[PDB]
DNA sequence: GGACATGCCCGGACATGCCCTATATCTGACACGTGCCTGGAGACTAGGGAGTAATCCCCTTGGCGGTTAAAACGCGGGGGACAGCGCGTACGTGCGTTTAAGCGGTGCTAGAGCTGTCTACGACCAATTGAGCGGCCTCGGCACCGGATTCTCAGGCCTGGCTCGCGATAG
DNA sequence: CTATCGCGAGCCAGGCCTGAGAATCCGGTGCCGAGGCCGCTCAATTGGTCGTAGACAGCTCTAGCACCGCTTAAACGCACGTACGCGCTGTCCCCCGCGTTTTAACCGCCAAGGGGATTACTCCCTAGTCTCCAGGCACGTGTCAGATATAGGGCATGTCCGGGCATGTCC
């Protein structure tokens, strides 16, 4: 009854959103845990010290935003400024 | 525009023998300047950026330094 | 007959005279004339700190001179002294830059 | 009655737990509210991208199930993740069948 | 020949009597045996299955013979043997002369005599008694050309003369019957019987 | 004491590497310096990883303290642990 | 009898395990290597399965990149047969020698 | 007068008397040496902070710093810098 | 009042104790810090510049300067394998690089 | 060969029948036994299983030989054997001979025997009793050409002879059935029943 | 044969050519010459007239030979002859070898030839000139087997090739016909000639 | 074999062609050939004739030999032989070893060959000039096995190729055919025809 | 001569080969359900960090002029890139042997992992003050310069030795 | 007249000397940036308090190590042939090096303005705490999918034979 963490339940969401006929074994999905967790890691660590950099001490979407623009390639980061503004726009007419 | 053309082949050669060649082909000019401006685009491009974050309109020094040290090569003399 | 030295004692001579040196040996103003020009490419009516200039000019011509040791190396280790294209583009693809 | 932020965004990714491990992390004082659902946000689209990527070459491949092989095919065959998982080894992946044309018979 | 071998049925003390398969007449069956003309008609070279039946079993050493001579008497007197052509062609099995009509198949004893008083052509097995559990001895002979050969047979009907010998050639039983040997046995024996009505 | 296991990495998978590196032939003087690199290798990743188990008080190396050793490295290994 | 052309059967293994994903250094000797050279560093070390396994993930994934530029050092040269030099070629270029 | 600049120069400074008293320093030497400072500072407190992090540590401690150290530093230059470390910090704690 | 004295001079360093604290306070590196971790930074920053610094040093007298300039950082820096080794990624400005030619370009009699 | 095997059914002495499995008619039949005509269809070098019954148990040494013949009464002299082309093959058990049609397969005291006098191939091994469990004993038999192999059988039925012997080759009973080695035993087995109705 | 006689039509210097009479087709005619196929139908030992026409007259010395071939190309090779049964029947003339398929009829000054280097069997007699009054020479030749001859020409069909040879057997002129020996002449004319319609 | 002979097509200076009879495809017809196919139908030991064409005639001793190959490029090393059982039946002509697959039946001049670096086994004639006015030379090759034989062909297609060589065997012109050799050569030609279109 | 007599050829059709596929069964590895508990969501609070507006000044941009060192261009040539060729040897391929890697079962104990407790230790906060930074001044590093001295390496000339050719003498 | 020996002349190689460029050294002035001193200020120190986290003890139970046995596939040693690395040679082209012309980089000097850093005020945005509840994560039960092998099912292709034609025969 050691609880852990895992994003797999998030995950099969999503697969079932872009392709609800296909599976993952097990090292394919350790495979994406580790993706996922090393990406987050990078792109909170760059948000951190772009933050520190300009002396802010609290972690606002600005950061973030620009920290994917560094880290993302050109279509990656032009694709993912657009859904993620559109997700925080809808959020915060959502409250 | 024509600005590529103001690292001439003099210049070319300089950098060349501080490399420690001895003989420079008339082809590697052409591929030099290829090489060197696109690094210019992926260090220019993070240098900006790091200015737009800041609300800044002029690139600093530092944005610089940061930008060759998030390349992967940390410069030293210039802040930080 | 004028005095002429055989194909090669000059160029030790300079690689000598710039390797014993750290002054700068790429041109400030048209280098910067660059930078800027490809800067508007990103956003326009960009201005630099003369220092972030300098900066930039320094980190370019290490990297060229280290990119420049490293094509030598390949060009020794396959028989030949003048460099070429493909010997840059080894040299690029093998750093991992590709 | 409790309904959470990802459910008002329409999102997959939670985004309390993103949130949990941004203040969990040592990397600031405070954190807006905001970004943990950017942050959530660009998770789920990157993972949609390499699933839908690994979909497809496992159906080039007749297999219903992406295996590591699929998904080191779609890193490694898209130009911007390639670039993105440049220093990234995943295992049991192997590598893209490229042979040298120098190297083919003549 | 100087002589004419008896035809003569004669079943003897131990009751000899042929019998013969009951094929039917398809126009090229490979044998059939006509009852009614007490005639066997056969294809050349194929297996001709002739039964031997004993109301009592002969003495070891007993002999059965196959001889041929022609039927009509004019020609009696003219040893039956193959043409010019099949005497020549390279169909023997190694243990039957060249020149001799009958053969006997899938028999290791199998002698061949060629008479040399009489001239005639003959060949000789050693009787063997059947099994306690049957009731006949089957012979497989061979003719070897056909009734029409050019310079042999020439069309004139042959009898087949069966005798049960002792070891020394002494009469103990003598069967007969007429043999056709053509390319549609079947078609021929049909014919021939047809014509007994005409 | 294990003595001269270095002699268990055989000629025939080094060839079996380079054959999934793309490689056609090999010199018979490749394998000395395939091994050492491999030595080297394994003296740097596995001095980290110890570092971080006798770091932990532990005296198990464990898989987290490899797949950190190797990130640590810049060769970060997906499949082991995030 | 049948023989082969020298090539073919090179470039038929090069391609059979590439398409494959099958672990190519055998577990065991991969094992006592790492044993030994631990014994160096610290005593009486105990390993993990999967300790094991990334390690032997990790060289051979190492192994396969350094024989690929390696591979294409050597066809830069306009060679075929890759030699030491090659390899300490690549190690210089990649900055590890 | 303008804002506080924190810098090393006066640290360097003494310990260049300390080890050539009659060496001087120009500022773009020194400028490389505060580079040089900053740059292994930061090297060391994040591996320390992610060292910590790993082992579910909530304080800093030396033990992670001088591990970092080991890591981050070669051997002989480990040893020494350890060796420093241990006798500076049990001196202090006497103090 | 206790005479006021600083964590440095007890600990025999020149890099100031409280400064280096302080950094590791507002890095953002944790909640909580000990006292004697920035000690023993202290003592390794300390150790890695008098030994550079000591390098450098050599290399200006060999040179016949007394002010310490990048070119003799440089120097002493690639001069030394476990520098070079710890600073393998590191560019010196006004650094040059190391006197090093290839035997294959010298000339040959 | 100089003789011919009997094939006489002899129960002797101790009551010896053969029996067979219930194998149905379907198609990957390997080998299947027609009751109707007492004859085992099965496929080449496929486990052919026979079983030996008795009343009584023979002695110790008591041995069980197989044996086959051409059932056509023309052909019964000539040595039933493999074809050139499987002779040839390399398929040999290590036990076996090459030219040998009957194998018996796991069995290590197992004989093969090409008699000096008959010139006839067979195939020998020690008669065991029943197995706890079952009222018979199963032999393994292989037939190691179809039927229809050129040069060798040749379409010519044949009948495996099995005999119940002693030491010195004694008859102590006999049994036999018909055999046919074909590709498909089931489709063949169910035209040749049809057959019957013809 | 190693070799095959060319059968070209050659009139030579001479202008030779064959001619023949006009019989017609009543079934048993002995011998008729088909136009239309350049093909003499005929009967064993038969007279079969064969005219030859010169423009001029060759020198004293000339011969004239005929030679059977078969039409066919796989069996040219193979030397036509009589069968063994017809070779060996007692025809002859007296001056004809028994072998020999060809001959010809009332002349003394027939010579019988086998080629020691070709095999091939041939007759040759001396050309001359017509009788006053007559415009050509008539040979007359007998064919000694049926076509249809087993052991002989087998029912392959054959050619007559008819040279002109000067006294060194060197040639003056060639012509030839094909030829069927048969028992019904007449009938079996009218049905190659309808089957060419055919 | 240690090599593959050549099947390049040349004419070659004389302008070698082959040349095929316009046979139907009656269900059993001996050999017929299929243009579409460039492929042969023919019945074991049956004459299949083949023409050889020129453009202009080649020099006396030039010589025709005809070698087969299995087509299928894996099989191309295999030597093409005749299977066991007919290697070992007696129908050799006199001429012709027992194992070589391909005759030449009515020539003398045939030599069998069987190449000591290659063992491949060959036929060779003599080539012989049509007469002046015929087109082309007919050469008559007889198959001894059917592709389906096993132990030999074993259902494997096979070409013909056929070279025109001078007398010390230097290659003149080299045309080839693929072979089926089968019990109904028009059967199997109106098969293999209607699956190219599908 | 018409009417059969009688063998031969072959298309029809069966005998009986072999692969060809489809369905069913067995084995192996994987989706979803459940219970719970703890981490996430709603609500309220303070407080401080961030947003915004005004200011100032410095430091970035733009222009003029000269002048000189560097860049551009022409041209001769030599040496280096490159193509071709020969060879020999080292490596690819195959085969029989042997060796150890792998797999499956079993043990046990070392040690990872979890929980409980409590005390040492680090966050936090107020007062102090002295360490460290900005500004100003000065002098010495030391380069920047220029010009004479010292000097090593390269090229040219001269001398000596060796080889070849011619002439003379002897056989 | 021919052959051998001796002498003389020419060519090539080696050594020595001279010249010339590059470097070293010496002085000189001079300049500007590093070192030191002083005012100030704010950030480290000290002293005290309090929560909490991690050090240690102790218990569990997982999995890593060790071993045995069997199998078989991989490794290994060797034989052999041959393709490729490497050395050598020739060619030609194109890069170096130097002289001449041009141009623009740099230094200095000045002007302007704009934006970057600073400070002050405010407000709203997020940590912290509480209360609750639902989602996510161990544990688990069966089920689903794939591969393989057995049943139909097609072709794959030889042999036999009835029909019908070919061809002899004769009162």
């Amino acid at each position: 009854r050691s609880r852990k963490e895992s994003y797999s339940i998030y995950v099969y969401k999503v697969l079932k959103q872009v392709h609800p006929d296909t599976g993952i074994s097990s090292k394919a999905m350790g495979i994406m845990n580790s993706f996922v967790n090393d990406i987050f890691e990078r792109i909170a660590g760059e948000a951190s010290r772009l933050a520190h950099y300009n002396k802010r001490s609290t972690i606002t979407s600005r950061e973030i935003q620009t920290a994917v623009r560094l880290l993302l390639p050109g279509e990656l980061a032009k694709h993912a400024v657009s859904e993620g503004t559109k997700a925080v726009t809808k959020y915060t007419s959502a409250k | 525009r024509d600005n590529i053309q103001g690292i001439t082949k003099p210049a070319i050669r300089r950098l060349a023998r501080r490399g420690g060649v001895k003989r420079i082909s008339g082809l590697i000019y052409e591929e030099t300047r290829g090489v060197l401006k696109v690094f210019l685009e992926n260090v220019i491009r993070d240098a900006v950026t790091y200015t737009e974050h800041a609300k800044r309109k002029t690139v600093t020094a530092m944005d610089v330094v940061y930008a060759l040290k998030r390349q992967g090569r940390t410069l030293y003399g210039f802040g930080g | 007959k004028p005095h002429r030295y055989r194909p090669g004692t000059v160029a030790l001579r300079e690689i000598r005279r710039y390797q014993k040196s750290t002054e700068l040996l790429i041109r400030k103003l048209p280098f910067q004339r660059l930078v800027r020009e490809i800067a508007q490419d990103f956003k326009t009516d960009l201005r630099f700190q003369s220092s972030a200039v300098m900066a930039l000019q320094e980190a370019c011509e290490a990297y060229l001179v280290g990119l420049f040791e490293d094509t030598n190396l390949c060009a020794i280790h396959a028989k030949r002294v003048t460099i070429m294209p493909k010997d840059i583009q080894l040299a690029r693809r093998i750093r991992g830059e590709r | 009655k409790a309904k959470t932020r990802s459910s008002r965004a329409g999102l997959q990714f939670p985004v309390g737990r993103v949130h949990r491990l941004l203040r969990k992390g040592n990397y600031s004082e405070r954190v807006g509210a905001g970004a943990p659902v950017y942050l959530a946000a660009v998770l789920e689209y990157l993972t949609a991208e390499i699933l839908e990527l690994a979909g497809n070459a496992a159906r080039d491949n007749k297999k219903t199930r992406i295996i590591p092989r699929h998904l080191q095919l779609a890193i490694r065959n898209d130009e911007e993740l390639n670039k993105l998982l440049g220093r990234v080894t995943i295992a049991q992946g192997g590598v893209l069948p490229n042979i040298q044309a120098v190297l083919l018979p003549k | 020949s100087s002589s004419v071998p008896s035809q003569k049925t004669y079943q003897g003390s131990y009751g000899f009597r042929l019998g013969f398969l009951h094929s039917g007449t398809a126009k090229s069956v490979t044998c059939t045996y006509s009852p009614a003309l007490n005639k066997m008609f056969c294809q050349l070279a194929k297996t001709c299955p002739v039964q031997l039946w004993v109301d009592s079993t002969p003495p070891p050493g007993t002999r059965v013979r196959a001889m041929a001579i022609y039927k009509q008497s004019q020609h009696m007197t003219e040893v039956v043997r193959r043409c010019p052509h099949h005497e020549r062609c390279s169909d023997s099995d190694g243990l039957a002369p060249p020149q001799h009509l009958i053969r006997v198949e899938g028999n290791l004893r199998v002698e061949y005599l060629d008479d040399r008083n009489t001239f005639r052509h003959s060949v000789v097995v050693p009787y063997e008694p059947p099994e306690v559990g049957s009731d006949c001895t089957t012979i497989h002979y061979n003719y070897m050309c056909n009734s029409s050969c050019m310079g042999g047979m020439n069309r004139r009907p042959i009898l087949t003369i069966i005798t049960l010998e002792d070891s020394s050639g002494n009469l103990l039983g003598r069967n007969s019957f007429e043999v056709r040997v053509c390319a549609c046995p079947g078609r021929d024996r049909r014919t021939e019987e047809e014509n007994l009505r005409k």
